This record gives structure tokens, C-alpha cells and sequence, in this order.
């Protein structure tokens, strides 16, 4: 919650330059490399035995697309993230049994990926705006757990 | 680091718990599932119905591991080596949940040990449970 | 956080049996004993050198009572904790410079103190309700930080 | 624990940072203050806005401490002993803030080291910063 109009424009401007499919695969991959206990949810994805095995894993990449696709759609609804992600929250709780702490981990890995891709363009104020976003999305995905 | 005074407090407190350890472990789990529902995401394969025998059985396992850790409080990394292996390679519970269970164990102890749960013993028990948690997540990556 | 009508009743009923002087002194005292780095905020309170010194400190006891009074006022505002703690939030941020993580620690300790006093009466469902409350109060006190 | 590959990765990445260590330390701090305003509660005596002489000076201190940790990567509890004393007895920063600064250091490194900040190196740096953080909070109680 509580992005400024200048921050909303900054978020939107940067995201227009984002290849969502590519960044999604990269973010999910890095999540599984940097925090390898998160691999617990993806046993069916096959080989996750090395950083390269994870990052280049086609099922990881594919999944990253749909994950960041949903993230991308949520950027159009920054004033109602809880509503936006309510059904995905319920699904991740009731069907997938995913600890919402994982959403926080993914959020910060995503921020690292954005910094890596954009370099100096990912300025401290732009980061700050995106930290508000990933916190809001994680909080929204956590909101319907019970 | 657990001070010698910490170890004295932990041994005295857990000694008082005694054969109630298994019961208190189950109670702590129940308290955790109710207070912190996200922790249930690690038990979808469990029967979580009220008074669940499966939860009580798990409470016993958790308590027994803690009793062993108290008995080997000078060398917990070695005592809990196999358990730490299991947590890192199989269970893979996010580290944040260990603080939730630890808090619920403290609450359970507080509710059952009116005389023993002094501020100093409270502090020692918290350090102890944090130390156990550190060992159990020590091989995660 | 959203308490159920059944939980609101449970919270209010237990609180009606709470000795604020004892529980307040015990909660603030144990914060300073169990997490002794939090003493950084209370150097003006004088002797905090031992657990007995902390628990018996007149200023610790007086302040604990005052803190619990504010907590009590929040319990009469459960549907709008952010509103009722908005003023205190700004104060702790701008005037007191208190890291809001400490609010969670105090909530932890308060729940332990309630359990210590009430014993078996502090049932797991009663605890769950009070965890919603202390999370709600901590979040509300953190909300106006900037 | 840091693996042989972790230490190779950390030494290579921080070595590449090179003379920029101080600059990057200051940038990481600024990123932290802007992204996580609660961290500002530890610096009420500081100008925290961009171009702050105090933040630049403090960034150099933080960076130099990390450089020393890298040089003594197999003995960080002792190499950082004086600093961990200061954190435990004076600074008394809540442990959560170390994760916030560590994240901002990773972001800073990612923004400056396109070729070097691979997934494996990212993983190693995160472990390293977590290990430094653990040392600096090890004497709190
Ligand atoms: C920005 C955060 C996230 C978003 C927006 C998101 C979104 C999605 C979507 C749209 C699906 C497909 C839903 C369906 O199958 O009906 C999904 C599935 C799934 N998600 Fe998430 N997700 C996020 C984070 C995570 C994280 C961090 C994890 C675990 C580390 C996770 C675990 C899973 C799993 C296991 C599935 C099912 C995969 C399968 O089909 O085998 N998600 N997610
Ligand atoms: C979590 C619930 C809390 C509540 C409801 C609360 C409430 C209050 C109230 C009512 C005051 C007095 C305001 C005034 O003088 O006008 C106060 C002061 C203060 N609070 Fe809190 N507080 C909480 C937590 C904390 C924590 C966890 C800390 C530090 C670890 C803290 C640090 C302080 C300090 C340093 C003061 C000023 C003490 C003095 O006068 O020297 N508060 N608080
Ligand atoms: C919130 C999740 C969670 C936490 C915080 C946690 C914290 C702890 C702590 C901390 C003090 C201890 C001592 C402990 C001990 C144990 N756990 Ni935990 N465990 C947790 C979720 C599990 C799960 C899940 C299993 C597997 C249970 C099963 O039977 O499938 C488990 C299994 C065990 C076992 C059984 C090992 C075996 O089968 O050989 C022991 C013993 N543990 N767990
Ligand atoms: C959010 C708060 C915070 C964090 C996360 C943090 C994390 C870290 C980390 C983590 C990797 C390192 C290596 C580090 C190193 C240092 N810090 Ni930190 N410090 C923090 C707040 C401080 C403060 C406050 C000071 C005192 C600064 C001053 O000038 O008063 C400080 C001072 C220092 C000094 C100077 C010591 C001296 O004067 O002798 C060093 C070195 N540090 N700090």
C-alpha cells in the first residue's frame, strides 16, 4: 500500500521495458538457486541439481512466465492488490500449500533481477517504488490464508 | 551462545516438564496451527482435526528431539546432526516458522510452569529454542 | 487483522480479568530482560543492570502500565486499529525513533505474560485471538512510519 | 557455512567491486533508507538524503568491514569481534535490518556487475552477507 503518483509512473515506465516472460523465468530460477529449500514445491519439474540445471530448466522457465504474468497484471491495480490476488491467495493456500514467506523471497529476488537487467537505470528511488510493489503483492497473496 | 547459566535454567525448566514434554509439544503445535495458520501449509498431509492423534504423535517427536538437545546442550550441532540433515534436504520448512513454533513452545511452558517461568528462565529458554532452530536450519544452503 | 465475533468476545472477556499494573510491568520488564538490546530506548529509566533491577524498576513498571493502557484503548477500536494508533505511530517514528520490529517483540512477550498469569485458561483459541490483536496493534503502530 | 565455491565467488565478486567498495556501501545504505524507511530510526543524527556526507562516510566503514571479512572469510567471528561487540553493546540494531541492508547490497552489486552477478554468485553473496550479519548479532544476549 501507498505508492506516490511519481512512483506509480516510475514503476509503469520501467515495466514497459520489461520482458515479462524472460524476467519471470529468471526470477523463479534465482529463487530456487539462492534459496534452494524452495525447490520443495517443484519436484515434478525434473532436474534442479545445479544452478544451471535450475536456471535453464524449461519447466521452471515456463512457470516463471505465468507467475510474472500474474504479477504484471497486478501492476494495473496497485490500489487494490488484495482483491486482485484474492483467488490466487486462496489457491496457493488451499491447493498448493505454499508458505506465503515464499512470496516475500520471490519479491526480493525479482528486485535483484530488475537491478541486474537495468543497471544504473534501477535507481534507489525506482527500487523503493518496486519494494512497495513486491511487499504489496506478497501481502496480497498472503491475505486469504487460513 | 548459551551461557552456563542458560544451560542451568534450561535443564532445570525442562526437568520440571519431565514426562509432560510430549503433551506440551502437541499443545505447542496446536497453538501454532491456530495462532499462525500459515504453518499449516507444511502439514497438508496431516489430519489436523481437533485432538488429532497424528498431531499428538508429531508433538512427541518434536518434544523428544528437544529433550535430547537439552541432554546434549553442550554439543547440540552433533546431537541434532541427523535431524538437521532431514530438515535441510527433505522438510525444507522456511526458517521464519521456527520462530513461530519457538514462541508457541514458550507460551506452552509459561502456561504450565507458573513458578519456574521467571524473566531469567524465559530469556534462557528463548535463547535455547533459537539455538536449536539455528542448528536445524544450518545446512539449508 | 479481522477478529471474528467469537474472538472479539473472547478477547474482551479475558481482558476484563487482566491486572494492567502487573501485566504491564511484567511485559515491559521481560522485553528488557529477554531482548536486552531494547534497553537502548530506556536509559533514562535508570537501573536496568539485572533482571530483578529491571522488573522492580519503578519507571519500567509505571511505563508498562501506560503502554498497556494504550493497548486497552485499542481493544475498544478493534475494527480501526490504524486510526486509533495513528498518533502514537507518528510519535514512535519521529520523536522516539523506535524500530517497529520492537512492537512485535513486545507483543510476543505480552502473550507470554498472559499465558503465565492465566495458565490453562489461556487456551490455544484464546491465544490465537490475542495473536491477531498484538499483530494488529504492532501493524497499526508501524503504519505511519516514513 | 560458506562452501569452497561460495568463498571463490565472494572473493571474485568483491574483488571486482575493488575501489568502488565505499561508493557501493553508501549506495546500498541510500537504497535501504529509501526502500525501508524504518531503518532510518537508527540514524536520527544523520542527514539521510542524497549526497549526504554522513551516509558516504558510513558506507566506507561498512564496505571496509566487509573487505576485512572477505580477507578473513574462514575466521569472521574473530576478525569481526570488536565490531560485533559494538553492535551488541551500543548500536543494538534489530537483526531484521541486517537482512534489509544485505538485500540492498545485493541490489547494488547487481546494478553494477552485469557479468559477475550470476545466479551462483548471487547465492554465495547472500550466504556471505547472512554470515556477516550472524556474527554481528551473535553477542546480543
Ligand atoms: C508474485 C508471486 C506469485 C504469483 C503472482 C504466482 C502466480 C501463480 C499462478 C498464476 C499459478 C498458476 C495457478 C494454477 O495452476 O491454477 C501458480 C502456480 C503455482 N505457484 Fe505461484 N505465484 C507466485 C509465487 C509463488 C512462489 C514464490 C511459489 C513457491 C516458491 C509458488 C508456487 C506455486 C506452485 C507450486 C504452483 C503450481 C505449479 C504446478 O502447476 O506444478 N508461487 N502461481
Ligand atoms: C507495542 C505496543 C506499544 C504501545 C501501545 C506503546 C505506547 C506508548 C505510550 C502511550 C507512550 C507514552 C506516549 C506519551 O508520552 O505521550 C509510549 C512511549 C514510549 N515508547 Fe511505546 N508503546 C509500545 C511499544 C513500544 C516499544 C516496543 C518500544 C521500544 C522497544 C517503545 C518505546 C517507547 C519509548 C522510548 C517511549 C518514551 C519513554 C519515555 O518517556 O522515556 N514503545 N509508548
Ligand atoms: C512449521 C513447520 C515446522 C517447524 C517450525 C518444525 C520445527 C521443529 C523443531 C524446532 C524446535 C524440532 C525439534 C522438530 C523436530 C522434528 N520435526 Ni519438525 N518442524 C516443522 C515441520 C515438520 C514436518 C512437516 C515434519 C514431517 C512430519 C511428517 O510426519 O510428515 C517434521 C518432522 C520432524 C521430526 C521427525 C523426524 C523424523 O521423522 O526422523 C522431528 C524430530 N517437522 N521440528
Ligand atoms: C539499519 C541499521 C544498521 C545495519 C543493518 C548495519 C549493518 C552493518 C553491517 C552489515 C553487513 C556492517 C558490516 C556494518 C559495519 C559498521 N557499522 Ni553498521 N549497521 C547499522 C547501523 C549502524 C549505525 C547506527 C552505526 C553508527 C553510525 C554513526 O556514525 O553513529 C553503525 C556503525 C558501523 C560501523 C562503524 C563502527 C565504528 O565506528 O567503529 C561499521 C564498521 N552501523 N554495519
Amino acid at each position: 500500500v501507498h505508492l506516490t503518483p511519481e512512483e506509480k509512473s516510475a514503476v509503469t515506465a520501467l515495466w514497459g521495458k520489461v520482458n515479462v516472460d524472460e524476467v519471470g523465468g529468471e526470477a523463479l530460477g534465482r529463487l530456487l538457486v539462492v534459496y534452494p529449500w524452495t525447490q520443495r514445491f517443484f519436484e515434478s519439474f525434473g532436474d534442479l541439481s545445479t544452478p544451471d540445471a535450475v536456471m535453464g530448466n524449461p519447466k521452471v522457465k515456463a512457470h516463471g512466465k505465468k507467475v510474472l504474468g500474474a504479477f504484471s497484471d497486478g501492476l494495473a491495480h496497485l490500489d487494490n492488490l488484495k482483491g486482485t490476488f484474492a483467488t490466487l491467495s486462496e489457491l496457493h493456500c488451499d491447493k498448493l500449500h505454499v508458505d506465503p514467506e515464499n512470496f516475500r523471497l520471490l519479491g526480493n529476488v525479482l528486485v535483484c533481477v530488475l537491478a541486474h537487467h537495468f543497471g544504473k537505470e534501477f535507481t534507489p528511488p525506482v527500487q523503493a517504488a518496486y519494494q512497495k510493489v513486491v511487499a504489496g503483492v506478497a501481502n496480497a497473496l498472503a491475505h486469504k490464508y487460513h | 551462545v548459551l551461557s552456563p547459566a542458560d544451560k542451568t535454567n534450561v535443564k532445570a525448566a525442562w526437568g520440571k516438564v519431565g514426562a509432560h514434554a510430549g503433551e506440551y509439544g502437541a499443545e505447542a503445535l496446536e497453538r501454532m496451527f491456530l495462532s499462525f495458520p500459515t504453518t499449516k501449509t507444511y502439514f497438508p498431509h496431516f489430519d489436523l482435526s481437533h485432538g488429532s492423534a497424528q498431531v499428538k504423535g508429531h508433538g512427541k517427536k518434536v518434544a523428544d528431539a528437544l529433550t535430547n538437545a537439552v541432554a546434549h546442550v553442550d554439543d547440540m550441532p552433533n546431537a541434532l546432526s541427523a535431524l538437521s540433515d532431514l530438515h535441510a534436504h527433505k522438510l525444507r520448512v522456511d526458517p521464519v516458522n521456527f520462530k513461530l513454533l519457538s514462541h508457541c513452545l514458550l507460551v506452552t511452558l509459561a502456561a504450565h510452569l507458573p513458578a519456574e517461568f521467571t524473566p531469567a528462565v524465559h530469556a534462557s529458554l528463548d535463547k535455547f529454542l533459537a539455538s536449536v532452530s539455528t542448528v536445524l536450519t544450518s545446512k539449508y544452503r
